[PDB]
């Protein structure tokens, strides 16, 4: 038979499961909804582990239930009585024998055992993973090094210690590759002439490389605390999602940076080696599986500057053409294609983030915090599963690195980009289109001719790497 | 067959913009969504007894991408603009928004309509008339609409495809 | 897209954790924090075909020794894990190898014999006597370093295969 359990009364996680406080969806089950003791019972089930369940709700727990509180209920999940001798162990102990105690043990070796294992699991990966609750609340912090240190008995002692040591660790917080990186490219500029560093005089094979090492770096620092509870769109968004934002305004901002290198290149065919270039730069970033670098060129070709830039767009060759055309059809059809083209890559790769930004706001906006069931309020898991569904996805791309060398001084090129300079976005965007309309008049006036701004070779080096010894 | 109309959702982010096209969309009465399912934005509707699908283009949550507005916005042959009822800034940013649309698609006369969007219980800060007067000094239809009880909603989508209709 | 279930099985220290991690994040871990219960996922293009694995880490401290059928439950494949310089690890083998028989009701359960710590010199168990035990098996011996990363692909990469020709 199963084994009995405490009485209710004196520990709450043994309750029976009824439609009044647990619905599972239709080989572990499946929550939708619980209430907040159901889920933390489930989260450290004394029948199976669920280290999925054990991310899902750290990740979004706070949306429902406080960080203190939660650690209030794991203390007390943890804290489970055992059993009083039965009638055989009395029997045992009335003659002067040592009982057999076979149901306790097992109680022990079968359900404290196995929960008290799993509270400390979540302990583990909550101070491992989400350990911005403790650097937000100190008091916390002290709570939880408290409840670890004076776990008694042996069973637990060497987790006990090691997360000890890991949460001390914490409080004061390298990479081996499959083979060498490849060598770094140079064209016109040479290795420490960062003056002359440009668009047309650094190597388009470097100047991906560099973006994409840049970009990566900007992909893998996003936390999930930037994301759940949608707060990058919210009032206190700088506060909350500072590496996300970081990430958008680095796109953006290169973006920009493409279009006015475009459109401040007056002269036809000057302006035709700067697009020819950045679409070089393009088929670099998808060599590299840089989809936030390919969809920051394909917004710049797309741009209103850019994209009625007919005369340049001509004599563009087709194969470019090609290009830039199926990296266009990626967003197509609500990036049916750029989706099916991430789930088919070998890593590492960049994916665009905003696809995931819209995807947890409308998730997070178009279902219920809570349903309604026997005149009780259920916390709405399903909803928060999804979430997780997405924020794993972005984790499960953050953890491959890039076999590609930094170059110091390319790197500081691209980090401190300021194409629009001091002026306002809307005075910015109107100058590069007024800058269009030179350029390349609304017909019938008539194509003008402009001085060459260049006094350098516009032939690209190509895209194809060099190897000498 | 049937004819299809892009729809294109823009407006300041923050204040509720999403819960348009969700509740459109939604099983209209059990209040549920997962966005990431194919064609959770396409809409087959009968709009004065002449059935046609919808698909409707919300990229809410991606407005710190300005860079990639236009490219977005020219997917589309109607334009809901939508502000919030209690966020006057959402309202004022409208002609910038507007003024964008006209220079994407190189038109003087782009189908949009104006949505003023109650996303909660907050106090309203622009009031009905301050709206009207702004969707007329522009020549186009003005549909409020409520975020939590559908109210408005297909009627802000339905007067726009009217507005591709009568183009 | 085809998802693999696989699960890293052997005595505690053996380096369990430091061979997923190697594989998922290409960092060497050289702390010794026994697990209770990890899991981890890798999109990876094996022999063409792109696949998601799902990497169950799992405790090899005999505190836990009585909470490992949940997990046989649902693994597909399992790698089982020794380090060469400690018999005992080696000598446990056939415990793991048992049990996952005995839950998965099957003779024919894809596994792969991992011999970890092949970067230090001073081995105990040697390579034929593994070999041997692999064969008997019907398994392949793959010995691996999650410090340099030698064997480690290989060793990820044979189990996959032999869930996908299962
Ligand atoms: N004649 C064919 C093929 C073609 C010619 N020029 C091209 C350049 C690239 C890809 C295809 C072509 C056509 O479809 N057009 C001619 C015009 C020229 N204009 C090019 C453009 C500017 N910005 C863009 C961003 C992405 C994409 Cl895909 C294209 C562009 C857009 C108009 C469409
Ligand atoms: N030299 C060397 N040390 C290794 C190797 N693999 C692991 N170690 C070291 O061995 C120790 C234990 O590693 P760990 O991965 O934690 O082992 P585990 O099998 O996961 N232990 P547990 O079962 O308790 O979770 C760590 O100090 C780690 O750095 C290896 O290939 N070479
Ligand atoms: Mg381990
Ligand atoms: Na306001």
């Amino acid at each position: 038979g199963q084994m009995r359990l405490p009485s209710a009364d004196v520990y709450r996680f043994a309750e029976p499961d009824s439609e009044e406080n647990i619905i599972f969806e239709e080989g572990i089950p499946i929550i939708k909804a619980g209430t907040v003791i159901k889920l933390i019972e489930r989260l450290t089930y004394h029948m199976y582990a669920d280290p999925n369940f054990v991310r899902t709700f750290l990740t979004t727990y706070r949306s429902f239930c406080k960080p203190q509180e939660l650690l209030s209920l794991i203390i007390e999940r943890f804290e489970i009585p055992e059993p009083e001798p039965t009638e055989a162990d009395r029997i045992a102990i009335e003659n002067g024998d040592q009982p057999l105690s076979a149901e306790l043990k097992r109680f022990r070796k079968e359900y404290i055992q196995p929960v008290q294992l799993r509270v400390l699991n979540v302990c583990r990966h909550w101070v491992e993973h989400h350990f911005y609750d403790f650097e937000r609340d100190a008091y916390l912090l002290q709570r939880m090094e408290e409840f670890i240190g004076t776990v008694r008995g042996k069973a637990m002692k060497k987790w006990v210690e090691s997360i000890t040591k890991i949460i001390q660790r914490k409080k004061i917080a390298n990479i081996t590759f499959q083979s060498s990186p490849p060598t770094v490219e140079w064209h016109i500029s040479r290795p420490g002439h960062i003056e002359t560093f440009d668009l047309l005089t650094l190597h388009p094979i470097e100047i991906a490389r560099q973006l994409t090492l840049l970009e990566s770096d900007l992909y893998r620092a996003v936390q999930p605390s930037e994301l759940v509870g949608s707060v990058w769109t919210k009032e206190d968004k700088e506060i909350n999602s500072p590496n996300l934002l970081k990430m958008i305004r680095h796109t953006t901002n290169l973006t920009l940076w493409f279009e006015k290198c475009i459109v401040e290149t007056e002269n036809l065919e000057e302006r035709v080696a700067v697009v020819s270039r950045i679409i070089e730069i393009l088929q670099v970033f998808q060599e590299l599986n840089n989809f936030n670098g390919v969809l920051e060129v394909v917004s710049a070709m797309n741009s209103s500057p850019v994209y009625r830039l007919d005369h340049t767009f001509e004599q563009i060759p087709s194969r470019q053409k090609k290009i830039l055309e199926e990296a266009h059809e990626l967003s197509e059809d609500h990036y049916k294609k750029y989706l099916a083209k991430l789930r088919s890559i070998n890593p590492p790769c960049v994916p665009f983030f905003g696809i995931y930004l819209t995807n947890i706001l409308k998730t997070e906006e178009g279902n219920p915090e809570v349903l309604k069931r026997h005149g009780k309020e259920l916390i709405n898991f399903s909803k928060r599963r999804k979430v997780a569904e997405i924020t794993g996805e972005i984790q499960q791309y953050q953890n491959q690195p890039y076999c590609l060398r930094v170059e110091s001084d390319i790197k500081r090129f691209f980090e401190n980009l300021n194409p629009m300079g001091n002026s306002m976005e809307k005075e910015f965007t109107d100058y590069l289109f007024n800058k269009s309309l030179e350029i390349e008049p609304r017909n019938p006036k008539p194509l003008p001719r402009f001085p060459k701004k260049y006094s350098y070779p516009l032939k690209s080096p190509g895209v194809r790497p060099s190897n000498p010894r | 067959g049937m004819t299809e109309y892009k729809l294109v959702v823009v407006g300041a982010g923050g204040v509720g913009k999403s819960a348009l096209t969700i509740q459109l969309i939604q099983n209209h009465f059990v209040d549920e969504y997962d966005p990431t399912i194919e064609d959770s934005y396409r809409k087959q509707v009968v709009i004065d007894g002449e059935t046609c699908l919808l698909d409707i283009l919300d990229t809410a949550g991606q407005e710190e991408y300005s860079a990639m507005r236009d490219q977005y916005m020219r997917t589309g042959e109607g334009f809901l603009c939508v502000f919030a009822i209690n966020n006057t800034k959402s309202f004022e940013d409208i002609h910038q928004y507007r003024e964008q649309i006209k220079r994407v698609k190189d038109s003087d006369d782009v189908p949009m309509v104006l949505v003023g969007n109650k996303c909660d219980l907050a106090a309203r800060t622009v009031e009905s008339r301050q709206a009207q007067d702004l969707a007329r000094s522009y020549g186009i239809p003005y549909i409020e609409t409520s975020a939590k009880t559908r109210q408005g909603v297909e009627d802000a989508f339905y007067t726009l495809v009217r507005e591709i209709r009568q183009h």
